[PDB]
RNA sequence: GCUAAACCUAGCCCCAAACCCACUCCACCUUACUACCAGACAACCUUAGCCAAACCAUUUACCCAAAUAAAGUAUAGGCGAUA
RNA sequence: GCUACCUAAGAACAGCUAAAAGAGCACACCCGUCUAUGUAGCAAAAUAGUGGGAAGAUUUAUAGGUAGAGGCGACAAACCUA
RNA sequence: CCUCCGCAUAAGCCUGCGUCAGAUUAAAACACUGAACUGACAAUUAACAGCCCAAUAUCUACAAUCAACCAACAAGUCAUUAUUACCCUCACUGUCAACCCAACACAGGCAUGCUCAUAAGGAAAGGUUAAAAAAAGUAAAAGGAACUCGGCAAAUCUUACCCC
């Protein structure tokens, strides 16, 4: 059927997938982190 | 007080006192209609119901029924040349009745 | 998608979200087994009000007053200004102990007194 | 009474309240103690009627009649701070031979960088504090790269800054 | 992925215990075993292998009372709750077990052999050669193991000068330690071949999951296949 | 969506607000008594009350959980007025409900009832939707009390008036110039019920006496120590109010009398709201159920409530025996449990 | 042997400490002093204590050093215990006979048709309604509410009687009690600590039921054992106690002598709700405590035949089914199981109705069965009456 | 004659020289930007491939000592591309 | 955060015939047989009608798990953010 | 005239048709002045809901389905006790809207409770004319599948056989 609505939002699970905490802990995830910072991004995560 | 570090309170411990305050509050007149006896006051956001009363009964002396506060939510909806979010500032409103009539 | 640049406040959440956050007003007591809050009267500041009815110091000062160099405060000079001259008398008297410097106003530790300088006790 | 949050009632738009001389750091340090408290007091009182005022302007649309009196009164407030926080520095160097009121301590967290760490007040001791122990305070150097090539941004900024001063210079000497 | 398995505690009870299912699915989340997930809730009865167990400060053999015989979720056979001095337990009910028998849990082997009725636990060498058995271990005191499910039993066949020769269900034959403990008679719940599953549905209820519809080609695996039993198995440590 | 009116409350001023809610006025003391009829059989056997083995009761009731009982816990300062005044509330109901029988047979009858629930649900006001896409339509205040008495007697005859259905007060009711919300006061959305303490097929339906417990957020010594002093009296005002305004129009609606068909006779209830030491007891008369703005433009009628200031029923109990007893309260709770359903 | 604890779920030993531990002499140099772990070094911590107490975070010292420990184990029977062999396990546990049918003087007190209720069916039938089906605003009421509403409102319908009875007057129903006696019994030390619904207190204490040659006719009864089972099982045994065998109430009280004890059965689910025979146990021992430290308190702590016999009455209800008993204790001896026992009369099982439809049960558009309680007896609550009125004539 | 058109200077680039940065108060590894509680886990490891060899299969410059020269020499290599 | 499968703890299923039921008619609800319209459309798969199921191998909210030399699959070379 | 709607809660979103001024301009698929807006001002007030609990041992066989008879299988959604410790109290956060996911003021998607046609909520026609072709319906003489690959569609209610 219709395909567009891929995104059904959700604080916990947006905030268990891509937050701080879940980046850190991991150094794939700091690295990502380290990406950001150095590229300026003003939201380094969600 | 604001933007300081509260000393760890211990069981048995001494009495939390603040000496020269950091609250500074507004006394704002009501957008809507209100009973006779009851104050609005805008106020940090730190500050709470019990450090409104002890505010109002130690610096005015004004004698306090009762405090209930809430957060007003500023907007962030006004857009700058560049397309930047303005955001107003969140603030605090408290609503205070008073003790004797 | 979700608005990453807002500041994540305590109304963005779900329910479990909200009530968790807070605002930055610092806890008075805590939660006991049946949600109660117990309040700890030793928790909340209590202000310090002086008395005002024999105060002549008004929040703004005249024109009239003179202008000052200024100089700010250094431990030397309050160190000058407070024990200097009571240490040179008993010094001249000869009563002056390099043991005892506690009579002086010194004090060895700080973890005796309740308003401690270095760990800072006391709120403002 | 109430009537603190509002100046005396002839003054009620008036349009100008001739008054200023906020305090100097100086006539300040001249006060003792107990002055200070009391004045910071009274100074308090002034600047929440005074922010009152403003806002009820703002409400009415009305300009604020004479708004020069909330800075001085903030910066007399400030002043006030100042003195208070010289004598409690003073008297902690002499004391205890310390800055800082708040301990810290030089780290270098899981970025690489180095911080300034300000100690949390705990009451149970850090090795069976849990939340405390998963905070990392280390490199694990896969962050060094990212490191240098943070320097060298940082490089190429002060480069292109110290030459277009140059420019400007020269461009400032050709004319004149 | 964070998987504890259920298996969590360490002291025995009656009750019964919540059981978390799998899905065929190991620590690491793979799949490792197909057709597996998504059944009736289960409870987990905690049932006492161990026959022979005497209580805190008794030593020697002792009596017991079968209280219940219930129906078990989480095995073919069904388990009797029974009850002896001031505990009870819930072990593997054999056949014609009923409330209010009586069953010996004994330790003692004697120099002639003893009669059991069919819900007794004997050392292997005090019971008759040729008597059905289950519940046998394989070390003195492990724990039985081997046979537990619905109407199986085994045999003793022989007794060796310090071992006990027992046959499988499998018909697999093995020697086990004199002093090893095992139950006498079939294991109950007989009649369990006869059960028809009727529909694909009650099989979904039982919690397992329909077969691949991929067509795998059979190898040289697939014919019959006519082997001689395999050797002795021996329990029994030699220098 | 309809206000959640609490009967026990910590709104300062609740008592007046209530009071515009249900179209109620206050009147300080008890109703005036019955002395249009003629009891010419004065001369008669008439059993005495035994006010000595009365208050032998009520202070055995008291003794049983105050001063003694085998607790085990502490008990702790909070949920005392749960450990050991509740039980003495209700042990005191139904010790004075026995040993009354006698002397009123329509206590033998009646149906004592611990904790139930009553609830009504009423229309009072209009006002026009301020935001939104129903903005400017006109929507009416709706209500709803959730009331639970601690004790509650059920009668199948109903008790006899004390002011004709058309009395006239010359004090008017309080009028609020501000919304229901600022009491403060919150809406919600559930289920309306309208129960006088038990369904429509129980023949107990009309009510005799309710008995109320302050909880303990509303102490004596908090109110006090919150610098309300002058507040004590209006929670108990507040809570008879909602509490026997709910009761009687839950009577009278179990009857079939609503907005559009008012009443035929007036209903009445009765109310004794104490905390553990102090106590208080208040008369309602439901005259008028027609609130809303369609039926109350030509209404002149109105309801009545009665009540008295709150008097300690002992003083400092302390030493395995009570120092002081007020014999007058006890004297007025065995006077409310005397009410008996009028008979020609 | 099989043991339960999984070992990946059990708690993990802590990494071998490094090397450098094992070289004397030799002061290894760790993250102790920079407050935070570092992947290169490992520190070895004193174990922590408070100076100070404090109750949010307190912990009990081992069980060992207990003030109130006891080397040999007291087997405690609280509300919650439910016995096995239930009924032969309470009167093995009490030393006493068992009467299938209830006293005779109860029944001739309720056998006077002027001392029936005005209404008795009627208002039985009101009663079982309002309990049942009338209580609440929710369609069908649980058991957790109507069990205790219908025990209460059927003590209240007996009250009522107070006035064709002026004797009732010196009675009350006492809520939140507690009793705790404690007996010896074949070297078995034994408590039991009820707690239960309420418990009519008089100011009289009730009449002996058996005569002293029934007393002693007693004396060739034998206590039916049961082998394989030990009489103490569910039992908590539990080795920190206090022998204390004393009544809710001291001296001074106007109440003192228990009358009946009501025992409700508050569960909606079935598993949690006691069976017939263990409740019958249940109240027998309740019944048996009471009396038990009634006759401690009035004839001290010796161990001999009473003269004067305790009576204790009770009734344990599921909120449709309805047990009593009436107990009479005569031994405060109980090591030895020759003399004279106990007596306690008992009737089982007595339904006050069959079942009750709180909504019409309709097939195909006609009722078949009305809106009320089917089947109803009213012989069950005759004996409720007179176990009330037993005290008081 | 509308739409439009036009404009210098923000800044940038490549070199040279020089080794460069970071706590006002408060908050921030938990759902970062959260005042306040009892399992203390922890990092260290040979790139591969595109492509060239006119396919591809061994192989195919790329690594951190100022230059220059020896020298594209000696050598290596499906002795061939190339190194 | 779609979807495939699973784990934990939830919710929904009117009415009639009730044979007892992975039973029948039939709503809500799930799906998508056939036709017509649409085809830069309301829609990067929809609308109207008509249909299959609808107490079960059902549908469904929440959180969690398995990932690309892989996962998952009642094998359609299906699905794993159009 | 329509209503297959609506009102709440959850989730999501985050001030997004409240007031005043500019409306000369600007988005209104045109306009008045307000859903496709600019600036200023103002508001969501806890009882509802979040935010919990001192240890160490020990206890916890008897489903639910009006739970009562009866009847099962796929075998189930709810409980303590013993001892020690503990006498301070009502803080903090959510509370608005015409709203979310679909690039849109999108005929799509969207959990639960409540009345199941309403006391909620809404408007298919900018004006005119009455061509063709096209779409959706309604009615149709006589005939009744002669249509067509095929009874597709529509209208009526339908018998028997075969393959898988
Ligand atoms: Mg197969
Ligand atoms: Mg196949
Ligand atoms: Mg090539
Ligand atoms: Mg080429
Ligand atoms: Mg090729
Ligand atoms: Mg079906
Ligand atoms: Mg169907
Ligand atoms: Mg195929
Ligand atoms: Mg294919
Ligand atoms: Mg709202
Ligand atoms: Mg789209
Ligand atoms: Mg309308
Ligand atoms: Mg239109
Ligand atoms: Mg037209
Ligand atoms: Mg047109
Ligand atoms: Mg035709
Ligand atoms: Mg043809
Ligand atoms: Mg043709
Ligand atoms: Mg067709």
């Amino acid at each position: 059927k219709a395909r567009g609505n891929e995104y059904q939002p959700s604080n916990i699970k947006r905030k268990n997938k891509h937050g701080w905490v879940r980046r850190l802990s991991t150094p794939a995830g700091v690295q990502v982190i380290l990406r950001r910072m150095l590229k300026g991004r003003k939201s380094l995560s969600h | 007080a604001r933007n300081v570090v509260y000393p760890l309170y211990r069981l048995g411990g001494p009495q939390l006192r603040v000496f020269r305050t950091n609250f500074f509050i507004q006394l704002v007149r009501p957008g809507v209609a209100q009973p006779e006896d009851t104050v609005q006051f805008r106020i940090p956001m730190e500050m709470t119901r019990v450090d409104l009363r002890n505010y109002l009964e130690g610096i005015y002396n004004v004698p306090v029924a009762a405090v209930r506060t809430r957060v007003q939510h500023g907007s962030n909806k006004r857009r700058d040349h560049r397309n930047v979010r303005i955001k107003k500032p969140d603030y605090k409103v408290a609503y205070v009745q008073l003790a004797h009539g | 998608g979700a608005d990453r640049m807002s500041k994540w406040t305590s109304k963005r959440g779900p329910r479990s979200f909200r009530g968790r956050k807070g605002r930055g007003a610092k806890g008075i007591g805590f939660l006991t087994s049946g949600w109660r809050f117990v309040q700890i009267k030793e928790m909340v500041p209590e202000f310090v009000v002086p008395d005002l009815t024999g105060f002549k110091l008004k929040p703004y000062v005249s024109y009239l007053a003179p202008e000052s160099e200024e100089t700010p405060l250094t431990a030397a000079q309050l160190f000058s200004e407070a024990v200097a001259p009571a240490i040179e008398k008993d010094f001249k008297d000869g009563t002056f102990d390099p043991d005892n410097l506690e009579k002086y106003g010194f004090e060895p530790t700080q973890e005796g007194k309740l308003f401690q300088l270095y760990p800072r006790n006391f709120l403002r | 009474g109430l009537e603190e949050f509002f100046d005396d009632p002839k003054n009620w738009g008036q349009e100008k309240v001739k008054s200023g001389a906020a305090w100097t750091c100086q006539q300040l340090r001249n006060k003792s103690n107990e002055d200070l408290h009391k004045l910071w007091y009274v100074l308090l009182k002034e600047r929440n009627m005074l922010l009152t005022l403003e806002q009820e302007a703002k409400r009415q649309r009305l300009p604020m009649p004479s708004p020069e009196r909330l800075d001085k009164v903030v910066d007399s407030m400030d002043a006030l701070d100042k003195v208070v926080q010289e004598r409690e520095d003073a008297l902690r160097l002499l004391q205890t031979g310390q800055e800082r009121a708040r301990p810290g301590a030089w780290r270098r967290d899981i970025f690489g960088r180095i911080i300034w760490h300000k100690f949390k007040q705990w009451v149970i001791p850090w090795h069976l504090n849990k939340r405390y122990n998963r905070k990392r305070f280390f490199a694990l150097p896969y962050v060094d790269h990212f490191l240098r090539l943070e320097r060298e941004k940082r490089a190429r900024i002060k480069a292109r800054k110290e030459n277009l001063e140059r420019k400007k210079a020269k461009i400032l000497l050709k004319k004149f | 992925a964070n998987f504890v398995s259920w298996k969590s505690r360490t002291k025995y009870t009656i009750t019964p215990v919540k059981m978390r299912k799998s899905g065929g699915r190991d620590h690491t989340g793979r799949i490792r075993v197909h057709g597996i997930g998504g059944g009736h809730k289960q409870r987990y009865r905690m049932i006492d292998f161990l026959r022979f167990r005497p209580e805190e400060t008794k030593s020697g053999p002792f009596e017991e009372k079968v209280i219940q015989v219930r129906y078990d979720p989480c095995r073919s056979a069904d388990i009797a709750l029974v009850a002896g001095g001031s505990r009870k337990r819930w072990i593997i009910a054999t056949e014609n077990m009923q409330a209010g028998d009586t069953i010996l849990n004994s330790n003692h082997i004697g120099r002639m052999a003893v009669a059991a009725r069919e819900g007794d636990a004997h050392p292997l060498g005090a019971l008759p050669v040729g008597t059905l058995i289950n519940n046998v271990e394989s070390e003195p005191g492990r724990g039985a193991q081997y046979i537990r499910a619905a109407g199986t039993c085994g045999v003793l066949l022989r007794k060796v000068n310090g071992t006990a020769i027992i046959q499988l269900p499998s018909k697999r034959q093995m020697q086990v330690l004199e002093t090893c403990v095992a139950t006498v008679g079939r294991v109950s719940n007989v009649d369990h071949n006869k059960r028809v599953i009727g529909k694909a549905g009650r099989n979904r209820w039982l919690g397992k999951r329909p077969n691949s519809g991929r067509w795998h080609r059979k190898g040289g695996w697939a014919g019959r296949k006519i082997r001689p039993l395999p050797p002795m198995k021996s329990y029994v440590k030699l220098p | 969506m309809k206000y959640m009116v609490y009967p026990q409350t910590f709104a300062l001023n609740a008592d007046r607000w209530y009071q515009y809610f249900t179209k109620t006025v206050f009147l300080s003391g008890l109703p005036p008594p019955p002395a249009e009829p003629e009891p010419e059989p004065e001369p008669e056997p008439e059993p005495a009350l035994d006010l000595a083995a009365l208050r032998a009761v009520a202070c055995d009731c008291l003794l049983q959980e105050h001063f003694y009982l085998r607790r085990r816990r502490r008990v702790h300062r909070y949920e005392e007025s749960e450990v050991i005044s509740l039980p003495f509330l209700d042990q005191l109901v139904s010790t004075l409900v026995g040993l009354l029988s006698p002397h009123n047979p329509a206590l033998a009858a009646a149906a004592l009832d611990y904790r139930c629930p009553v609830h009504f649900y009423w229309v009072r006001g209009e006002e026009i939707i301020p935001r939104g896409h129903r903005r400017g339509r006109i929507d009416d205040l709706r209500y709803q009390i959730d009331d639970k008495p601690n004790n509650q007697i059920r009668i199948s005859k109903q008790l006899a008036e004390f002011v004709p259905l058309d009395y006239s007060v010359p004090i008017e009711i309080p009028t609020i110039k501000c919304k229901p919300d600022k009491l403060p006061l919150f809406k919600r959305q559930y289920e309306n019920h309208i129960f006088v303490g038990s369904k429509t097929a129980d023949p107990c339906c009309y009510g005799h006496t309710q008995f109320h417990l302050l909880p303990d957020k509303l102490r004596r010594e908090r109110l006090l120590r919150q610098n309300c002093a002058d507040q004590i009296e209006v929670v108990f005002r507040a809570n008879a109010i909602a509490s026997l305004f709910a009761w009687t129009g839950a009577q009278a609606m179990y009857q079939g009398f609503w907005s559009e068909a008012d009443v035929t006779r007036p209903f009445v209830s009765q109310a004794v709201i104490t905390d553990g030491k102090y106590f208080s007891f208040f008369c309602y008369q439901l005259n008028t159920l027609a609130l809303t703005t369609q039926a109350d433009q030509n209404n002149p009628r109105k309801n009545i409530c009665w009540g008295t200031q709150s008097k300690p029923l002992y003083e400092t109990i302390e030493d395995n025996d009570v120092k002081g007893f007020n014999d007058d309260v006890l004297l007025q709770i065995v006077h409310f449990l005397l009410n008996r359903p009028k008979e020609e | 042997a099989y043991e339960w604890g999984v070992r990946s779920t059990r708690k993990s030993e802590p990494p071998p400490l490094d090397r450098v531990y094992e070289i004397p002499g030799l002061e290894p140099i760790t993250f102790a002093g920079k407050m935070h772990f570092v992947p290169w070094l490992r520190p070895i911590f004193p174990p922590w204590d408070r100076g100070y107490k404090d109750p949010r975070f307190y912990r009990s010292p081992p069980l060992h050093e207990h003030p109130l420990y006891k080397d040999q184990a007291c087997y405690i029977f609280h509300h919650r215990c439910r016995l096995l062999e239930g009924v032969k396990q309470a009167l093995w546990l009490t030393k006493t006979k068992l009467i299938e049918g209830l006293p005779e003087k109860v029944l001739s007190l309720v056998d006077d048709p002027r001392n029936h209720i005005e209404n008795q069916d009627e208002c039985v039938l009101n009663v079982i309604s309002h309990a049942r089906l009338w209580q609440t605003t929710e369609e069908i009421p649980k058991r957790e509410t109507y069990c205790p509403v219908i025990v209460d409102n059927l003590i209240q319908l007996c009250k009522s009687q107070i006035l064709k009875h002026p004797s009732l007057a010196r009675r009350i129903c006492v809520q939140n009690s507690t009793f705790s006696a404690t007996w010896n019994r074949e070297s078995l030390l034994l408590q039991v600590r009820g707690s239960g619904g309420a418990r009519l207190s008089t100011k009289d204490p009730l009449p002996t039921i058996a005569s002293r040659e029934e007393i002693e006719a007693t004396k060739n009864h034998v206590l039916e054992t049961f082998y394989p089972i030990s009489p103490i099982i569910d039992l908590h045994e539990c080795n920190i106690y206090d022998v204390k065998n004393d009544t809710g109430f001291q001296e001074g009280y106007p109440y003192p002598y228990p009358h009946t004890l009501y025992l409700l059965d508050k569960a909606n689910l079935r598993p949690h709700r006691l069976q017939p025979d263990q409740l019958r146990a249940k109240m027998i021992l309740f019944a048996f405590g009471s009396a038990l430290a009634q006759a401690r308190l009035l004839y001290g702590n010796d161990a001999k035949v009473l003269e004067q016999p305790v009576v204790v009455q009770s009734v344990g209800t599921d909120g449709r089914v309805f047990h009593f008993l009436v107990f009479q204790l005569n031994t405060t001896d109980l090591d030895c199981n020759e003399g004279v026992k106990n007596l306690a009369w008992v009737d089982s099982d007595q339904l006050l109705y069959q079942h009750f439809w709180c909504l019409p049960v309709i097939k195909k558009r006609v009722v078949v069965e009305p809106v009320g309680p089917v089947g109803f007896k009213p012989e069950t609550f005759r004996k409720f009456l007179a176990l009330y009125l037993h005290g008081a004539a």
